[PDB]
């Protein structure tokens, strides 16, 4: 993976109010010395989880969730990694949640190739009208505003040239499912 | 391969 840039994408942990920690099998995968950047959708919700992210990578980016204690976090962020402009927002601002029309407006407003958002606690990674939309879900399986059957998940973006290969990690039963999703810039 | 970049 020389020349690849590995970006961990996760959020909605809701530690400690809703969950105590990440699943054991996720923690065995998330080890220091591999990830280059972390893009976090927020709702950590405390400094202890931010410190944990810093153990995984030096470059940690977080946006403000509606339950985060740290009010210094920006509401939204745009970053460039390789050839991709990437937008990041927690997503409680999007009503109804996950609304495709509202996310596409945010894509155009941020002017990004990839838009990352959270809040639904439901993993999604898909291309729509030649732009890419990622929701990493909740890496702890925290309950959301509506329901409790939440699949723990996170995403890893492997960026090279104008291609991103998005690896999705889901805890289904007690086993980790891994799938690979490709998106190419035009 | 099986766990991608985290394997």
């Amino acid at each position: 993976m020389a020349g690849h840039r590995l970006v961990l994408v996760l959020g909605d942990l809701h530690i400690p109010h809703r969950c105590n920690s990440l699943p054991a099998k996720f923690k065995k995968l998330l080890v220091p010395g591999k990830i280059q950047h972390i893009l976090c959708t927020g709702n950590l919700c405390t400094k202890e989880s931010y410190d944990y992210l810093k153990t995984l990578a030096g470059d940690v980016h977080i946006v403000r969730g509606d339950f985060d204690e740290n009010l210094n976090y920006p509401e939204q962020k745009v970053v460039t990694v390789g050839q991709f402009k990437i937008g990041l927002i927690h997503g409680h601002q999007v009503i109804p949640w996950g609304d495709m029309a509202s996310l596409a407006l945010l894509q155009r407003q941020f002017d990004v190739d990839i838009l990352i958002s959270g809040h639904t606690h439901k993993f999604e990674a898909f291309e729509h009208e030649n732009k890419f939309y990622i929701n990493p879900g909740s890496a702890t399986g925290a309950y959301n505003a509506l329901e409790t059957n939440i699949i723990p998940s996170f995403v890893l973006m492997d960026i090279q040239a104008s291609t991103v290969v998005t690896y999705v990690y889901q805890l289904i039963g007690d086993d980790v499912k891994v799938e690979r999703i490709e998106y190419k810039k035009s | 391969d099986p766990l991608g970049p985290l394997g």
